[PDB]
């Protein structure tokens, strides 16, 4: 009797083991930072981690773009979805830390992408910001806000 | 006076045993036919030559020596033996090698012709007799390789005479003389051997999924596979290779699938390639076909992995 | 845990249900397909529909539950379920969830995560079904038709008087299954014809050996037979019949069953894990219930020692050996086994009367590892009453014992009573390798009278060969890293009126190599039968030496003084199906002659029939060569056909093509598209799939496994979706240039689908012979013919004009 | 987060459902991965031509599940003589958190779903973008497709160390067309490229001037 043996395979891109728990929080306050000019939080460094089988490019793998709901009354920014609906916002930078980036446009691929080893470590930065319509005449109110940002890993 | 001259037949019959099972017995017609015939066995006591002018009282008797055991062209041992007898007399079943049948026909009749009482070893007469039919069932051995078989049996089958000259003589031939008679006619009979073992599957599909390449490094797929028998054999099985293995993984039979992905074969958890079963009566068995993908040296290439590994079943 | 879904899912909400699952861990109702499992095995290899739906069965105040599995009636048919037991899955209809809270123990988890769904039930709740037995409820049963099995082997000869070559042999199996009932009719004769210079002889005899119908009932479990049979020498001889035969099978039963091993019983605590390994081989690995527990269900082959062990859930062990006994009589803890067998008894003749009988043989075994056995056999001239128990009493072997009184009443005014006893013994696995297999002792009389010596008494007037006393050891010896089967037996017949009849045969199989590879065998026997004064010394030798591409033999043999040699070179061909010996002889009789033999064959096991040729020649008997041809044939099916049997036989169809080759024999079909595979076993699972490496490149097999499990001496359908032919795309141009929509149902004159259009002429047609017009099916109506070249070959997109009419 | 196999699903003709396996790497929150399937010009066509067959399911930590893609009579209203390409994307929801202020991150992917007809099934090891030609621009090149089947370049170079590691956007090919693509002109260019199995293979091409491919 024949026992030929006959299969399919594939090969894991994924992402890496040491950051599964992320969620970024703010230490702020609403009534006192969100009255005076500059409407901003301090920002909190996070990464995205980046586990594939060929870390020779990034933009040859994945094509990293974010999406979600855009704000208003801020554009370049997202909704926060809580008890201060529509008065504030929330930003996000690249790795350069400089650069505002839209909700919708890729990210600029060949700076600042260190591939450490197999991995490709992407730091990012966010801060919740308030719109000015709301910061001038001081509407904003202290409580709860999570917002959710979406980061789809397009491949290739 | 008591003559007796045996004349034994001539007769070459075939027949096709067709394809049958180690438990099955096939079951046989070994018929009487009235043929060309040759004497065998000469004697002389009383006179030489007859004119018919004296009283000489006449009985016949069928003479059939059939074997019991019969050797192959291998070697082995074919008990045949008898389920009916059909109209014969079937005596002295004491011996081992050779069943003794009889008919008395003829016993009773007085003669008048001119005749040669006692003929030469070189010598032909007519012989038109119709007998009963009689039946075998060969009950093959345990032990029996696949394939063909060309066993030929070993019977002296013939019609002899007693001469006499009184009423109410009965008188055989003795069984030694009988059963050290001269091997002369033979029986061309063919049977083929399909062998009594066989597995139930008949090909093995082992459903192993849709993997990653960390557990693409160490997997394991298992499969079993049913053989049952009715016949107390030990069987041994080889795994023979059929495709081209890429890697040397040294004692450890490898199965190299294609592109550059090489599996190794475990037959019940250990990679021994063949293995050690006896069985001892009718029933069934379970046998693990595992495999283990190592069949990487860090240099990886992903592609479709379809070989092949037959095992054939052989009966030593 | 209450989730995120408040902040988006996607652009709008989906509005199924969105925190349910979140509480409940509930899946989706919708259209899933998995694979349902019961107790590890599976009840289908790729099971479509398993449907989920809400159940609004039940009213409550808070109405918050969990889905489960809607099982219909047809894969819950298939379960392998005891409905006729168990009437909770019969009254089912298909609009309601399915639950099964009638039965207990019944639980079932569906993780589609793993792509499973596993049913875990108690034994008794369902039937056997394991992974390669079907249930009886589900035994394809055969299609009506006939069938013929010829077996003929022409041949010529060569003899010393004159020249004489004239041979032909006539044997056969006829039969034709009419639905469950099977008949059966094997013919086998002779055709001889000689020509000597003065004398011309031939005969043609031909009779019907055997005429019986059968049919297998599985409630039973158990094949009546209507017709001629015989009885088997069990107790009482061969002796042939004509009628009824209510006959116990074996092969109806599951295979791990068949035969004889006790039931382990005992109780400790919990579900224990049960592990018995005979040399190294776990032979039945599962949980067993809480509290008591009994294996009915292994009944496997076992002849020795066997540690079955038990691993509680905590890690507590206990172990204890039990023993077997392997004797002929005593079966399974519970249930029975039987002969129900009447009607009249045959002679030697076909039309041959006689005597009406009914006799009942049954063996049963009660559960404390015992077992009776009985024979009652009553005619109206001729009484035997067989009883008798068989046990095993563990350590010290085993016993069986029957006591039989005959009462044989001949016209003759002598009334003939007579008790005879026997006595039956073997042993189990020692240390040292020590194995009786069987021992007997059969204490007669001198007024025995079976039913073969009344046979013989009542119109023959035979009153011969009858055994006084009859008594065998058989010890069977095997031996590890020396590989000999030493076997040493003798017994001691004695006949009434005739002396004492020793026997000593000695056998052993020697397994070495010295130059060859392993597996060289070497065969030696000598046997010895010791009357008063003679003592036959027999002794037949053989030499089998295998080389893997050559398969060398050698068989020497000593009947009475003479000293006969033979060697011989059987091998296969490369392919496997042939096979060719050439094999050379010495006869060195005590007649005072010198014999050379010589035989070679050449088999060649073409798909169509078995075919062989024969070269046999000796000394005083020279050169006959023949032609041995068996085959078979299957008419009134879908279409006739023609393979390579001795019972069951499986109709693979497969239409339109002409060469696929299909396993187990290597049948390939014929021009009419169909086949019928033969090395299949009765009541097994059936795997018959086309050998998809060696196919023909103008054809392709969509799907190739089919299953069913067909019965003993049955005929089995199986259709087989096959394509033959180029794979194309015609570009259609009508006669105003239009193209039809969607539908056209493009189909052969043969009445075969091709395939359908999708929006302009990119039909894709499959399977089309080149050289054909075919037709193209829009509204359900012919509209257009098309016409397609010889050259057209695979992967084109050819310019195919369609022809109208 | 999930975790997906396949770095391009490919669906073939001749059997009506493919599996597709993602799993959980995290081993402390469970998570609901729910899948669409959307076209060319990216939208959530709810009843197209293929459809996920769980629409929503939970996953526990550390577990791994199956998302079959069943057929409608809308893929065989399709084209035949070519493939057809679709984007498969997937969304995790994870769980509320009690914390109050946290901004939360949807690690997500979206993967190419690759319909291949029964007309057009190839052999498991026919590597059909052997026949890829390549042609000269005056200012850079064009790729060209004559095979049915969607190819996808990644890098251009002359030596090993500059095709899938100098700085260059790649590009998605269609069946039966081309495209151009601006590069620095190579003597013997190697075509680095991606096959629908998920390997990289890289194969030389030998010209005569203008147009080249294999040997």
């Amino acid at each position: 009797d024949v026992a030929f043996r006959g299969n399919l395979l594939d090969r894991p891109c994924h992402v890496s083991g040491d950051s599964l728990n992320k969620h970024v929080v703010f230490k702020t306050r609403a009534s006192r930072d969100f009255w005076y000019p500059p409407g901003r939080s301090p920002t909190e460094s996070f990464v995205i981690r980046l586990e594939n089988c060929h870390a020779t490019a990034v933009g040859k793998i994945v094509t990293l773009t974010f999406k979600g709901t855009e704000e208003a009354a801020l554009p370049g920014h997202l909704k926060v979805t809580g008890v201060n609906a529509g008065r504030l916002g929330i930003a996000l930078l690249d790795t350069d830390g400089s650069s505002l980036l839209k909700p919708g446009t890729s990210h600029n691929k060949g700076q600042g992408e260190k591939v450490t080893g197999n991995s490709l470590e992407l730091p990012f930065g966010a801060y919740v910001v308030a719109t000015p319509e709301a910061l001038r005449t001081k509407s904003v109110v202290p409580g709860d806000y999570e917002a959710t940002a979406t980061f789809e890993l397009t491949y290739r | 006076w008591n003559n007796i001259v045996f004349y034994s037949l001539g007769d070459v019959n075939s027949y096709q045993g067709g394809n049958v099972v180690i438990t099955q017995r096939p079951q046989f017609i070994t018929s009487w036919r009235p043929g060309i015939a040759t004497v065998t066995w000469n004697q002389c006591n009383g006179p030489g030559f007859a004119d018919g002018f004296w009283a000489y009282y006449r009985e016949y008797i069928a003479w059939v020596v059939f074997p019991k055991k019969v050797m192959t062209q291998n070697g082995y041992p074919l008990f045949i033996e008898v389920h009916n007898k059909g109209s014969w007399s079937e005596e002295n079943t004491g011996d081992n090698d050779s069943y003794f049948f009889l008919k008395g026909y003829k016993w009773d009749e007085r003669a008048f012709d001119a005749g040669n009482l006692c003929q030469k070893p070189g010598e032909t007469t007519r012989l038109t007799e119709k007998f009963d039919d009689i039946i075998f069932k060969v009950a093959l051995p345990a032990d029996l390789p696949l394939g063909d078989y060309s066993v030929k049996i070993p019977y002296t089958s013939g019609m002899q005479r007693h001469f006499a000259s009184y009423l109410g003589a009965r008188f055989k031939i003795p069984y030694n003389v009988a059963k050290t008679l001269p091997r002369e006619n033979e029986m061309l009979f063919l049977f083929k051997n399909i062998g009594g073992c066989r597995p139930s599957a008949q090909s093995l599909e082992i459903k192993h999924g849709d993997l990653s390449i960390n557990s693409a490094n160490n997997h394991y797929a298992a499969q079993t596979l049913s053989v049952s028998c009715d016949v107390p054999a030990n069987i041994r099985f080889m795994l023979l290779r059929n495709t081209t293995p890429t890697y040397s993984h040294g004692k450890k039979f490898s199965v190299g699938l294609g592109h550059g992905w090489d599996s190794i074969v475990s037959v019940n958890g250990v990679d021994t390639g063949e293995t050690t079963m006896r069985w001892y009566k009718a029933g069934t068995q379970n046998l693990t076909i595992g495999s283990r993908l190592y069949g990487e040296s860090s240099k990886i290439q992903p592609g479709v992995l379809s070989g092949s590994a037959t095992l054939l079943m052989i009966l030593p | 845990v209450e989730f995120n879904t408040d902040v988006l899912d996607a652009a709008d909400k989906k509005n199924i249900d969105f925190t349910r699952f979140s509480e409940a861990g509930y899946v989706l109702p919708g259209q899933y397909l998995l694979d349902v499992i019961v107790n590890g095995q599976s009840i289908s290899p790729a099971s479509l529909q398993i449907s989920f739906v809400e159940p609004q069965s039940s009213g409550d105040k808070a109405e918050k539950k969990l889905p489960q599995a809607c099982l219909t009636s047809d894969m819950v048919r298939l379960m392998g379920l005891t409905a006729e037991s168990l009437d909770k899955v019969v009254y089912w209809h298909d609009g309601q969830c399915a639950d099964f809270h009638g039965l207990p123990g019944v639980d079932i988890r569906p993780d589609t995560g793993a792509g499973v769904l596993r049913i875990n039930m108690p034994q008794a709740r369902l039937e056997y079904s394991d992974a390669t037995w079907l249930p009886p409820s589900r035994w394809d049963d055969g299609i009506p038709g006939l069938m013929l099995d010829y077996n003929l082997n022409g041949t010529v000869s060569r003899n010393y008087q004159g020249g004489d070559s004239h041979q032909f042999s006539y044997n056969g199996t006829v039969g034709g299954n009419l639905g469950p009932w099977r008949l059966r009719a094997d013919y086998q004769g002779s055709q001889e014809q000689s020509r000597y210079n003065g004398e011309k002889t031939t005969n043609r005899n031909f009779t019907w050996s055997r005429f019986y119908l059968f049919r297998a009932i599985p409630r039973w479990r158990a094949n009546l037979t209507l017709g001629e049979n015989n009885i088997n020498s069990d107790i009482f001889r061969s002796w042939s019949y004509t009628g009824a035969s209510l006959e116990s099978d074996d092969r109806m039963l599951p295979p791990r069953l068949r035969g004889y091993a006790p039931q382990i019983t005992g109780i400790a605590e919990t579900n224990a894990r049960v592990v018995v390994s005979q040399q190294g081989r776990v032979l039945y690995d599962s949980m067993v219930p809480a509290g008591p527990f009994s294996i009915q269900d292994l009944d496997s082959s076992v002849r020795g020692r066997l540690d079955v062990e038990v691993i509680e859930q905590n890690g507590r062990k206990k172990t204890f050996q039990v023993d077997t006994a392997s004797v002929p009589y005593l079966t399974r803890p519970g249930q029975v086994r039987y002969k129900l067998v009447s009607g009249r008894s045959r002679g030697y003749g076909h039309e041959t009367e006689g005597p009406v009988f009914a006799t009942g043989e049954a063996s049963w075994g009660l559960s404390n590892q015992w077992s009776l056995y009985g024979g009652a056999v009553l005619a109206g001239d001729y009484n035997a009453l067989a009883a008798g128990a068989g046990w095993d009493l563990g350590v010290p072997g085993t016993l069986s014992a029957d006591i039989t009184q005959s009462v044989a009443r001949i016209e003759g005014e002598r009334t003939f009573q007579g008790k005879s006893w026997r006595l039956s013994y073997s042993k189990r696995f020692d240390n040292a390798d020590a194995d009786i297999t069987f021992a007997g002792y059969r204490f007669s009389e001198r007024n025995y009278m079976t039913m073969e010596q009344y046979l013989n008494a009542r119109y023959r007037n035979d009153y011969s060969s009858r055994e006084k006393e009859m008594y065998t050891v058989t010890l069977n010896k095997n031996v590890a890293d020396w590989n000999t089967s030493f076997n040493l037996q003798y017994s001691r017949q004695t006949y009434w009126d005739i002396r004492k009849t020793d026997y000593y045969t000695v056998s052993v199989n020697r397994y070495f190599n010295v130059f060859g590879l392993q597996g060289v065998a070497v065969g030696l026997s000598a046997s010895r039968s010791k009357y008063l004064g003679r003592d036959n010394d027999s002794a037949y030798l053989r030499i089998s030496v295998p080389l893997g591409t050559g398969t060398a033999s050698y068989s020497g043999s000593m009947s009475n003084d003479r000293y006969v040699n033979m060697a011989g070179y059987t091998d296969t061909f490369n392919d496997g199906l042939d096979s060719y010996s050439l094999n050379a002889g010495l006869n060195s009789g005590g007649g005072l002659t010198s014999q050379r033999q010589i035989n070679a064959y050449y088999s060649h096991r073409s798909p169509l029939a078995n075919l062989s040729a024969n070269i046999a020649s000796l000394q005083k008997g020279y050169t006959s060569f023949g032609v041995s041809a068996s085959g078979g044939a299957t008419i009134t099916g879908k279409d006739a056909a023609l393979h390579a049997s001795g019972g069951t036989r499986l109709l693979v169809d497969t239409d339109g093509v002409g060469g696929v080759p299909v396993d187990g024999g290597q049948v390939v079909t014929n021009r009419w598209g169909t086949g019928v595979v033969t090395d299949i076993s009765s009541y097994y699972r059936n795997t018959t799939s086309v050998d998809l490496k060696r196919l023909p490149d103008d054809v392709e097999a969509t799907r190739s496994v089919v299953e069913s499990a067909l019965t003993e001496g049955a005929i089995g359908y199986r259709k087989f979706s096959v394509l033959k032919g180029k794979r194309l795309f015609a570009i259609l141009r009508l006669a105003d240039g239009s193209q039809p929509p969607f539908g056209a149902s493009v189909t052969s004159e043969k009445g075969r689908e091709l395939g359908m259009v999708a929006d302009e002429g990119l039909a894709w047609l499959s399977g089309v012979t080149p050289g054909e017009t075919l037709s193209v099916n829009w509204d359900g109506k012919i509209q257009c013919q098309v016409n397609v070249p010889e050259t057209a070959i695979s992967d084109q997109q050819l310019l195919l004009p369609c022809t109208p009419q | 987060a999930v975790s997906l196999d396949r770095t391009r699903a490919v669906f073939d003709g001749s059997e009506k459902s493919m599996t597709l396996d993602i799993s959980n790497d995290n081993k402390q929150l469970p998570y609901l991965a729910q899948a669409w399937i959307e076209n060319e010009n990216q939208e959530k066509i709810i009843t197209g031509p293929v459809i996920a067959t769980p629409p929503v399911q939970r996953l526990e930590p550390g577990a791994k599940s199956m998302v079959r893609l069943s057929t409608t009579p809308d893929i065989s209203k399709l084209p035949q003589d070519r493939e057809s390409l679709f984007y498969f994307n997937l969304r995790e929801i994870p769980p509320r958190s009690e914390k109050a202020n946290v901004l939360q991150i949807a690690l997500q992917t979206k993967i190419k779903l690759f319909y291949r007809p029964a007309a057009i099934k190839t052999r498991p090891n026919e590597v059909w973008q052997d026949q890829l030609i390549l042609n000269k621009v005056s200012g850079g090149y064009r790729i060209e497709n004559p095979t049915p089947y969607y190819v996808t370049v990644i890098g251009l170079g002359g030596s090993e160390k500059q095709a899938e590691e100098g700085e260059f956007e790649t590009v998605m090919l269609s069946p039966r067309s081309e495209q151009t693509v601006k590069s620095a002109n190579y003597n013997t260019p190697y075509l680095s490229y991606i096959n629908d199995y998920g390997g990289r293979p890289v194969l030389s091409f030998i010209c005569n001037g203008s147009r080249c491919s294999v040997k």
